[PDB]
RNA sequence: GUUACAGACUUAAGCAGUGGAGCAUGUUAUUUAAUUCGAUAAUCCACGACUAACCUUACCAUAUUUUGAAUAUUAUAAUAAUUAUAAUUAUUAUAUUACAGGCGUUACAUUGUUGUCUUUAGUUCGUGCUGCAAAGUUUUAGAUUAAGUUCAUAAACGAACAAAACUCCAUAUAUAUAAUUUUAAUUAUAUAUAAUUUUAUAUUAUUUAAUAUAAAGAAAGGAAUUAAGACAAAUCAUAAUGAUCCUUAUAAUAUGGGUAAUAGACGUGCUAUAAUAAAAUGAUAAUAAAAUUAUAUAAAAUAUAUUUAAUUAUAUUUAAUUAAUAAUAUAAAACAUUUUAAUUUUUAAUAUAUUUUUUUAUUAUAAAUAUGAAUUAUAAUCUGAAAUUCGAUUAUAUGAAAAAAGAAUUGCUAGUAAUACGUAAAUUAGUAUGUUACGGUGAAUAUUCUAACUGUUUCGCACUAAUCACUCAUCACGCGUUGAA
């Protein structure tokens, strides 16, 4: 609607916002809300025990949840910056902006590199 | 645990931009006293951050 | 002035590398303020014996 | 669901309309799996650009229908 | 992050008597000011 | 488009490759609704991009958002926390403008950073002295070094950014600590010491310097660091900012498609073209290192593919450990037996015998394989909500090209190259022929001739935004002046 780019009103992440950060902010959100739900929805899919119609159900359901839900749509941006180009999970920086905070010591231990 | 480092690491560097932020004043739009300051230093002992 | 250490030339005292790349006496800083005309910066960068 | 167990890949339509009175689907789906339950029906998939209008005969009844709407277009070659 | 985390905005909430500056604002303030003055101010916005 | 010397992976040897084949990947071109954008001589081309199914994405088609992500201003109203049924504050809601926002355009506006010259040896300041002076000397007559580092000489004497050194890894020794069940003490890690090695006898050239010999030592490398200037070199797609342009659209969200299109072309790789080389096998499990495991690592064992079982691949289910303790993981080449078409250089029927896993005799055994693994068909499995465009395995079939590659061309002097030697992580829900890292086994060769390109130098110089320099004449356009007639 207008008054907000999504369905639910989530909080902005502090310091470095970004429309793709945002986009990926709120999908992240959404997939810990309902998280649960979507493993049970798999899991009555997903079974050979239970009657067929249920587990037909529970996979159209899963089919029908939005594209916020999904845990394989997000992705890990750069938090410094917004890039999404060889992101460093050790510190949710880009290569180059990780390189920037390394030398200037802001990840305390990191360091050259010398053998 | 990694990810609470990390997550330390952010909130250290959040609250030192505030601190820049604070650190200019004014006096009834007469005067901006911008006092400079260094880059902050967290130190993290199990008890205490300082 | 100097930017070399005559203390570790000829003593016991060794230099020592801060990140592995800045000698410890050395410390070096930029900060870039925004002007009329565009972006700027200032590097400093001192010596301490 | 390609593997067997678990198939097929099922996506909801408006399957029993169509089948009551002759309303082609526009299917913007192209990953769902066609089924015994659908051939005879008239099918509008989505090609990125344009939806393209199908009849699902039986030998159709294995394959997605996305794999009948070509989305690149032929290549050839300005011979200058 | 903390999406909770001091702002600005709270630095006047919490300690109303210092007039704090934020730079950054105020300097955007400024770039504003300076456009709207030179006739290259943003376009009244639509709205049907 | 200049002299002259010196230098090294420059050349020369040498080893392995590229260039031919097929595939991978990047680029080009063309195509396309879109094939997003940039990089594109050395200094682009597995580069930005340490993983393009959706997302990421920026591109396209169709839909739909319009103060939107912020900050401030002005108002109504509602809920919650605090106090002793009222009030103070904090928030939310609806609006309200300034705006917000823009991977839009310009790295020929910038920042920061990076590439190349460059680990190259250059780049300058005080005082003194020379010149009317700009300037010069210092900063070089020699020589030497890897070197503007040094000794010889010198109107110089000192001093900085580079060089070297301190640094890290690795090494040797010492001390400390580890109740030798977290053990690997054959270790790990803090702190030292150690060398840019020393000494002496001789032989050449001038007290020293190279060679040789000897005795003393563990004593032998790699990494980081790449100055000034320049290339208006690269980046506005890490990010930020100037100017400029868009503001119901060049801003924002969803569904699908595209980035994977294919005539020719160009790089990088991978796999090959079989016997100084490929395949089976090898459980008192031949021998490593480095690193990862709370967004996990997954052991044993059962089941199916598969009559034994092992192998390999899935499923079943999680033992152990968030780690010197458990797992990823019995390292692999090696070495050993067996087999191997081309090959009547073998087989099998007979005899044969002091070559018996074999010999001899006589009979019959008549240019891509028992090389390679492209291409395709079907069936399963894996991840995921989803595998059609467009992912990864396994099985049963399919079995192209390719017979060591033209001119030309790439890397490498030692634990280096080479290796049909394997191992790990970063990026993932999922996929490495790439990247970044680790050990294993381990060579061949060697300097004199010439192209280039760096130093410094010779001569020249009408250039000084410095050769993308400067600069000459016609012709063409206008406005004067003065001749001829
Ligand atoms: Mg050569
Ligand atoms: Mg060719
Ligand atoms: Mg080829
Ligand atoms: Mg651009
Ligand atoms: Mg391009
Ligand atoms: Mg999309
Ligand atoms: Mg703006
Ligand atoms: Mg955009
Ligand atoms: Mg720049
Ligand atoms: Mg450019
Ligand atoms: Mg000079
Ligand atoms: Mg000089
Ligand atoms: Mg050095
Ligand atoms: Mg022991
Ligand atoms: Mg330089
Ligand atoms: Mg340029
Ligand atoms: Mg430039
Ligand atoms: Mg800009
Ligand atoms: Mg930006
Ligand atoms: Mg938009
Ligand atoms: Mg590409
Ligand atoms: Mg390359
Ligand atoms: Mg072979
Ligand atoms: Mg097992
Ligand atoms: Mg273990
Ligand atoms: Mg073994
Ligand atoms: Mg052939
Ligand atoms: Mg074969
Ligand atoms: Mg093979
Ligand atoms: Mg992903
Ligand atoms: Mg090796
Ligand atoms: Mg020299």
């Amino acid at each position: 609607m207008g008054n907000f780019r999504f369905p639910i009103k989530t909080k902005l992440p502090p310091g470095f916002i970004n429309a793709r950060i945002l986009r990926d902010n709120f999908k992240r959100q959404q997939f810990k809300e309902n998280e649960i739900l979507v493993k049970s929805l798999k899991f009555i899919a997903r079974n050979m025990n239970l009657p067929t119609k249920l587990r037909l159900e529970a996979q159209l359901k899963l089919n029908a949840l939005p594209n916020y839900m999904r845990s394989t749509q997000i992705k890990n941006r750069c938090v410094d910056s917004g890039h999404a180009r060889f992101v460093l999970s050790d510190f949710r920086l880009c290569r180059y902006q990780f390189r920037e905070n390394a030398l200037k010591g802001n990840l305390p231990g990191v360091k050259k590199g010398i053998w | 645990n990694k990810n609470m480092e990390i997550m330390n690491t952010m909130n250290d560097k959040l609250i030192n931009k505030l601190l820049y932020k604070m650190m200019t004043l004014k006096l009834n739009n007469m005067n901006i006293n911008k006092i400079i300051m260094s880059k902050t230093i967290n130190q993290h002992s199990l008890n205490k951050l300082n | 002035g100097t930017f070399n250490n005559k203390k570790y030339l000829w003593s016991n005292i060794n230099n020592n590398y801060k990140l592995n790349y800045i000698p410890s006496n050395h410390n070096l800083y930029n900060n870039s303020n925004i002007n009329k005309n565009g972006k700027y910066n200032i590097k400093v960068k001192l010596n301490f014996i | 669901s390609r593997s067997v167990w678990k198939g097929p890949n099922i996506v909801p339509l408006p399957i029993r309309e169509a089948m009551t009175k002759g309303t082609p689907i526009r299917t913007n789906a192209r990953a769902a799996t066609i089924l015994p339950q659908f051939v005879g029906l008239k099918f509008q998939i989505h090609n990125g650009k344009e939806y393209v209008p199908i009849e699902i005969s039986e030998d159709m009844v294995g394959h997605k229908l996305g794999e009948f709407a070509p989305t690149r277009k032929r290549f050839s070659y300005t011979q200058t | 992050g903390n999406p909770d985390i001091l702002k600005f905005r709270h630095l006047k909430t919490l300690y109303p008597d210092i007039e704090f500056v934020d730079l950054e604002e105020q300097y955007r303030l400024s770039m504003v000011e300076a456009k709207k003055r030179r006739g290259k101010g943003a376009p009244k916005k639509m709205k049907k």
